[PDB]
């Protein structure tokens, strides 16, 4: 009944969800073959959630892949926990997307989302009802943002009343690969904004400073990074797959961070985080971890915090803890921080405790914050847009492939709509 | 295989030493002739590049055969006598094999058999374990960078392993 | 599947594609008979067991250097019906090698392309291998072009120019070949590659220190450039770029996609004994007027978009570093009309080397692939090139006498001055 | 094509490790109390 | 393909696997009710 | 981290160089290749398997005495390109080497100086090594410091320049190219110190006993300098200093940067047998007249400040009671606007010996650089050496023939006249 079907769109999808599927597999107790491990009963009571039953004892993962390119999804087949997915799961594309969101939502993309809008929605259907979805996907490349932010569109038409909880990676400001950025980044969340009900904002660059800084590490790969991110998105979803003294499921995180129906991007977390030569001086409590929380050197995405009034804020514990100790800290964070939290909302935070803790942590957490400091983030994908828009070049495809003017505007338009209530809701 | 026989083998101080011996050193074959000016402008760069490379070093990394191109015995000991390195005597049977598997000879090619290139005097031919020719080191071929082609000498991949 | 069909003309074309299919099943370890002792297939089809055909075709109209190949060391692997031998040269003219004599080969050869590219469907591109001097390399060079655009006009047709030196040209006609083919092969292709003779002859004196190299020293260079291009499309990598996306990300208007290329490392194996290939220093190393394909400086020029793809075990983290320390550079001034020009390609797979020639081997190889402003310059070298030569009408009987009317001609001056103009007015 | 058994140039490994904030320092005598710290305490003749 | 054990285990994320885990004497989970 | 780059012009810098990385290889342990069996960093870069190579350039005008070294024991050592040499010597020539064949040679010099600084962040700054005596050490070496300058601006640039001996100076032309070679050099180095030849050669004669030795062993004192004066930053002290240090504790004023300098003790496998080396005396036999390395008698002029470092099993008890007596000391006068006049540096391990050289087995030395008013005299006795030349114009024609005009001879008169004058005011 209370069901998520994973969606992975793109060659981010891919493998942002090899780690994620990884990270819920072994804390699921599921070996790779795809039956039944892991010694404990907590994780067998609920494990529907994500999976289903194969008729042999073996579980399955909910997902449905997107690509236009076979290369990298035959590679999360040959890796580890990659055979756990039914192969009718995959649709397998054969033009390939060329990174532009003209290419991956319009032209050829309809020849696919009609062979994968068919497995998704039996996937959907097959249970009484579902308590919604998740979407992993970029916004700098075309094969996860064209079917990406096309599959989100239609879904709200298909289901118009169940949510949809897509995390987005978006273009780093200071590096850029695939040049073409802005006529992607704006042009996707010009209709994330009315068809999707939960975006999480997820930075590359903010993935790197909090690696090399405060996790503290040279020159890992990029599986790293998305260890790094997965064990927060697991953390998000723990109260549907595990009990807790305070049950929060995600559309608990909706009504309590979304105030006006319109702006829903949100920042995400994780704590703890250290290195391992700064594992065994510090400690491990409530008082220190909340105070891990709120700074810039956490932060996922490369927003700076103390530039931003925060409008509401939620953090789901996973362990054992006292609920005091929780509540008394997270006033404490909103009177030494007096000017950080927005004053018409009294007690702009909220807390939510799972009782398990992911595996080989006792105290973790996830931080859902619906910071209105995304205005750095807005307005400079609109600067770099509207230096790419003022001169008409990388855009004559996008004439001659079946767009108009009106549309890039309309794209324009929305996003400096996008900036203009957060500062005047601060 | 073994490309060498027992008592082929033969260094200054007058010793014979076996085919194990050349174990983790590059080894070359220096086909020159005693009284040819290629041969007088060339061998004191070799001379000098044998002298920096290993003396400035860790282990021994370079060995050199002279195999002969001359013409008696007191011309290959007078050739002999300015040369430290490793060599093979001239009347073994060693030479006439190694100088048609590695196509060096003096024009003196239809009296003896009807193939085509000789690639005669002057040459350095590094060499691997099983007789392969390993790199030529360019002193009178197309590119003729004579003098300054032991520079492109590639001692680390080239080992007798 | 996943396949290209590259095509070679000009005695330029055989011989550069002479060295990139040796490189090519040298690094897919096939012996050259075309045995071997599933990533291959964008480069070789599978004809019965073990055998491996090359998706290549040879094209000239001097049958010299065909026959060479055939009776070379490549008799096998090379099916010997994948060359075609012409009657007789164009001998430096594009009249004959696209007007009279080029009519009884482009026959033969198109019906080879459609029979190659039936076999499985999943075409990709086309790599043109052409000399823009030559007559029959501009000639039957331009004469398939637009034939290829007639029938695979929803098709990508990338292509490989040698442009000519300022100074070394090695023959008199040459830039009436260069003036009159460069206005055809323009709304025919859609990426221009353009390389240089004294160019890469000064870049093998400098960073590989030879003071002595030949053409076939030029093909190993070019060989390697075009196979790093290449890179992400036969194996595996963790940003792959194909064939749809070296255009997507460097052509702004559909008239500017002529370009630049560079390599580097670029050493001998006494160059690779004391120095850091680091990811932070290959860049800085493959930026210099010193390092690119075509001798032009872009000092005075303006960078506009580039791709910088990776090979060997490498990461993005230090790429990422050596992004922001070219940002910050103010020698290398980029345009004003986009901040962000960078892509970053990467691919695992070794820098392979060929035994026997000079270049040592390294685990990152980077090719920089560049659009820039400075093509205003040796486009311009090349006009005045021609307007001294057309002042009293020199060397116009012999393609008049061909049958090409005195007219077209002039409308190729204006053409490649209409391109001339447009370096302008986009870096405004 | 057989003669691609060589170690590989440009001898970098890519540092997967903890990066080196302390290095092995040498601390001898001035850097070394003793002395004082058994004249304030009195260890005994 | 520098298929090293190192390589593969970074590419794999174990790295982090290894430093997100706390190494201490963690599970405390006692019954407190009594008969 | 810490990194400093060794720039050498001129062939005196040649084996002046030579003999500080042969010391610098022995003292690290490392090989005459490299390998050896964060330390290193600040000289040598990590480049290879296990494998380092210098961060140093060889800039000469003409070729043997570059290639000799590349053709030496020191071949595999070195980036065979770092070793860069000119076609022809500049030949005793200011002129030549400033204006008119500098130019071919130092567009490349520059390009190989920002592959060293690129290599990591944080340099400290450039160790400068040249002679005034000849025309490449002036010439390409003063155009060298404008370019620095103006492309690094608050890096330092330490100089280490071989001041001619007074009396003799074995050339004829020398007074017309050191009197503008350091015209420019005022405005253009940070941390300069004279080296008197002549200086070096007498205490050989009362300190080392030894009457016909040659350059080299003079080289391997001036290398003790080099070592002594940079391993407070190479490795760990009690009291570290840095090049910035350097900066601090020695110049008051910047036009007045010039130094002196001292090494002691320099004794023989005779003198170290019967003496003792206390910290306590070592230090009066590196502030005494003698051992000079200027040849500027600190008797007739006020110390201003002094620098010095400590090699060895030294305690700073010792540092504190040796600068205490040479308070209380009468002869040795400080100047009465700096009351306090000294920095001391701490290291713990020994000087490292050249093995065949002429220096012994010696626990504790002292490096010494001191800025004085008394260095005023080596400038007053060049001014009147200038004078006689100029007075009816010898050597003028070779000058004035590639670059200059009649009127910079004189105008390198009025700031030396304004760095006499500036000495007298400061020394009131
Ligand atoms: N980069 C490069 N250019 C080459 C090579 N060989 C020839 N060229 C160029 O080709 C131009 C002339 O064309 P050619 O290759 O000589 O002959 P072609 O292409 O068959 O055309 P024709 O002259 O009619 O025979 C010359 O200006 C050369 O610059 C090569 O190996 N590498
Ligand atoms: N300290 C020291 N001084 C040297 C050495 N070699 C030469 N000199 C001095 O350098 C002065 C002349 O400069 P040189 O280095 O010989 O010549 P140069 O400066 O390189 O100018 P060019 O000869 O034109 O290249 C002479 O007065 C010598 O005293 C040396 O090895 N050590
Ligand atoms: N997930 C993921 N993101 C990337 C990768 N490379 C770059 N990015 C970031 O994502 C954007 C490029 O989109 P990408 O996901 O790579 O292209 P896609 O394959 O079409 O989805 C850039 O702005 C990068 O910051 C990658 O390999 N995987
Ligand atoms: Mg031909
Ligand atoms: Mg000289």
């Amino acid at each position: 009944m209370r069901e998520i079907v994973h969606v992975q769109g793109g060659q981010c999808g891919n493998q942002i969800g090899a780690k994620f599927w990884e990270v819920i597999s072994d804390e699921h107790g599921i070996d790779p073959t795809g039956t039944y491990c892991g010694d404990s009963d907590l994780q067998l009571e609920r494990i529907n959630v994500f999976y289903n039953e194969a008729t042999g004892g073996r579980f399955v993962p909910r997902a449905i892949l997107m690509d236009l390119e076979p290369g990298t999804m035959d590679s999360v087949r040959a890796g580890p926990f990659g055979q756990l997915f039914r192969p009718d799961n995959f649709v397998f594309g054969q033009t390939g997307a060329g990174n532009n969101w003209a290419k991956g939502h319009y032209t050829e993309g309809a020849e696919l989302i009609d062979s994968v809008l068919d497995v998704v929605r039996k996937e959907a259907e097959g249970c009484d009802c579902l308590q919604g979805f998740q979407i992993t996907h970029s916004l700098g490349g075309g094969t996860g943002s064209g079917m990406g932010t096309l599959l989100i569109s239609k879904v709200r038409e298909e289901y118009p009343d169940r949510i949809m909880e897509t995390f987005s990676v978006f273009p780093s400001p200071k590096v850029s690969d695939t040049v073409v950025e802005p006529y992607n980044a704006t042009l996707s969340v010009h209709q994330l904004v009315e068809n999707a009900d939960e975006v999480q904002v997820i930075d590359n660059e903010a993935l790197y400073d909090i690696c090399f800084r405060t996790l503290k590490l040279t020159t890992p790969t990029y599986g790293d990074l998305n260890h790094l991110v997965s064990a927060a998105m697991s953390g998000v979803t723990c109260c549907l797959r595990f009990p807790g003294q305070l049950n929060s499921d995600l559309r608990k995180l909706a009504v309590n961070l979304i105030p006006f129906p319109r702006l829903h991007f949100f920042l995400i977390g994780f704590a703890p985080l250290t290195s391992r030569g700064s594992q065994q001086y510090r400690a491990l409590s409530v008082p220190e971890l909340t105070q891990q929380m709120f700074d810039a050197k956490n932060m996922m995405c490369a927003s700076d915090p103390r530039h931003g009034r925060y409008l509401t804020a939620s953090a789901m514990f996973r362990g054992r803890m006292s609920t005091k100790e929780v509540d008394e800290q997270m006033l404490n964070v909103q009177n030494k921080n007096s000017s950080y939290f927005v004053e018409w909302i009294p007690n702009n935070m909220k807390s939510s405790v799972c009782d398990i803790p992911p595996k080989g942590l006792k105290m973790s957490v996830t931080f859902v914050g619906n910071s209105t400091a995304i205005q750095e983030m807005f307005k400079r994908v609109s600067d770099q847009f509207t230096a790419m828009f003022r001169r008409k070049a990388f855009l004559h495809w996008y004439t001659g492939e079946g767009m108009d003017e009106m549309e890039f505007t309309e794209a324009e338009s929305n996003m400096n709509d996008l900036v203009s209530e957060y500062q005047q809701y601060q | 295989l073994i490309l060498f026989p027992e008592g082929s083998l033969k260094n200054s101080n007058n010793t014979v030493i076996p085919q194990s011996h050349l174990k983790g050193k590059s080894v070359a074959l220096y086909f020159a002739d005693g009284a040819d000016p290629k041969c007088a402008s060339l061998l004191p760069f070799l001379l000098n590049y044998y002298r920096t490379m290993n003396e400035g070093g860790a282990n021994q990394k370079i060995e050199i055969i002279f195999v002969s191109l001359d013409r008696d015995r007191e011309a290959f000991e007078s050739h002999r006598a300015h040369m430290p390195w490793l060599s093979i005597d001239l009347e073994n049977p060693l030479t006439e094999i190694l100088k048609r598997h590695f196509r060096v000879m003096k024009e003196y090619e239809v009296p003896t058999y009807g193939y085509g290139s000789r690639t005669g005097v002057p040459s350095v031919i590094v060499i691997g374990s099983d007789g392969r020719e390993a790199q030529f080191l360019p002193i009178c071929s197309g590119l003729e960078e004579g003098d300054r082609a032991l520079l492109r000498w590639d001692w680390r991949n080239t080992k007798f392993a | 599947m996943r396949e290209v069909i590259s095509i070679h003309v000009g005695q330029a074309g055989i011989q550069i594609g002479n060295a990139c299919w040796e490189l090519f099943c040298l690094e897919h370890g096939i012996q050259p008979d075309g045995q071997m002792p599933d990533a291959f297939n964008t480069f070789f089809s599978e004809t019965g067991a073990g055998k491996h055909v090359p998706r290549c075709v040879f094209l000239d109209l001097e049958p010299t250097v065909v026959d060479e190949v055939r009776t070379g060391t490549y008799r096998h692997l090379f099916h010997p019906e994948q060359l075609i031998s012409g009657k007789e040269d164009a001998a430096n003219n594009f009249a004959r090698g696209h007007y009279t004599i080029g009519k009884e080969i482009v026959d033969l050869s198109l019906d080879r392309i459609r029979k190659l590219a039936d076999n499985c469907t999943g075409l990709q591109g086309f790599l043109m291998f052409n000399a823009v001097g030559g007559g029959t390399g501009s000639g039957l060079g331009c004469l398939l072009l637009e034939r290829l655009s007639v029938d695979y006009g929803k098709k990508s047709k990338l292509n490989f120019c040698s442009w000519p030196s300022p100074q070394v040209s090695t023959a008199v006609v040459e830039p009436y070949n260069s003036v009159l083919s460069t206005h055809s092969l323009l709304e025919h292709t859609d990426v221009a590659v353009m390389l240089d003779n004294e160019a890469i002859y000064d870049i093998c004196r400098r960073n590989l220190d030879i003071e002595r190299p030949t053409y076939t020293n030029l093909n190993r260079l070019i060989a390697q450039v075009i196979s790093s291009l290449t890179a992400s499309l036969r194996f595996d990598g963790a940003l792959n770029v194909d064939v749809t996306e070296f255009q997507t990300n460097l052509v702004p208007y559909p008239r500017i996609h002529f370009m630049l290329s560079s390599y580097a490392p670029i050493i001998s194996a006494e160059k690779a004994y004391h120095e850091q290939l680091s990811v932070a220093e290959i860049t800085n190393s493959a930026f210099e007027p010193a390092s690119m394909m075509a001798k032009c400086d872009p000092r005075h020029g303006k960078y506009m978009a580039c791709c910088l793809m990776y090979r060997g075990d490498v990461v993005p983290k230090d790429v990422n570093a050596a992004v922001a320390t070219i940002k910050t550079k103010r020698t290398i001034q980029f345009v004003d009309w986009c901040p962000t020009g960078f892509k970053c390609g990467i691919n695992y797979q070794p820098p392979t080397v060929v035994p026997g020639g000079d270049l040592a081997k390294v685990m990152r190889a980077v090719c920089m692939i560049s659009n820039s402003t400075a093509i205003a310059e040796v486009f311009s070298r090349m006009d005045h090139k021609f307007d001294l030569m057309y002042a009293k009408r020199a060397f116009v009987h012999w393609y008049v006498g061909e049958g090409m009317e005195e007219g077209e001609f002039s409308e190729a001056r204006e053409d490649l001055a209409a391109l001339e103009k447009d370096y302008e007015e986009v870096g405004i | 094509p057989s003669a691609g058994a060589s170690i590989q140039a440009a001898g970098k490994e890519i540092d997967w490790s903890e990066k080196k904030l302390f290095r092995k320092a040498v601390v001898s005598t001035v850097f070394a109390s003793d002395q004082v710290a058994e004249r304030l305490r009195q260890d005994l003749p | 393909f520098a298929q090293d054990a190192t390589r593969q285990r970074a590419l794999q994320g174990h790295r982090t696997a290894d430093l997100l885990k706390t190494p201490f004497d963690y599970d405390l989970f006692h019954r407190t009710r009594l008969p």
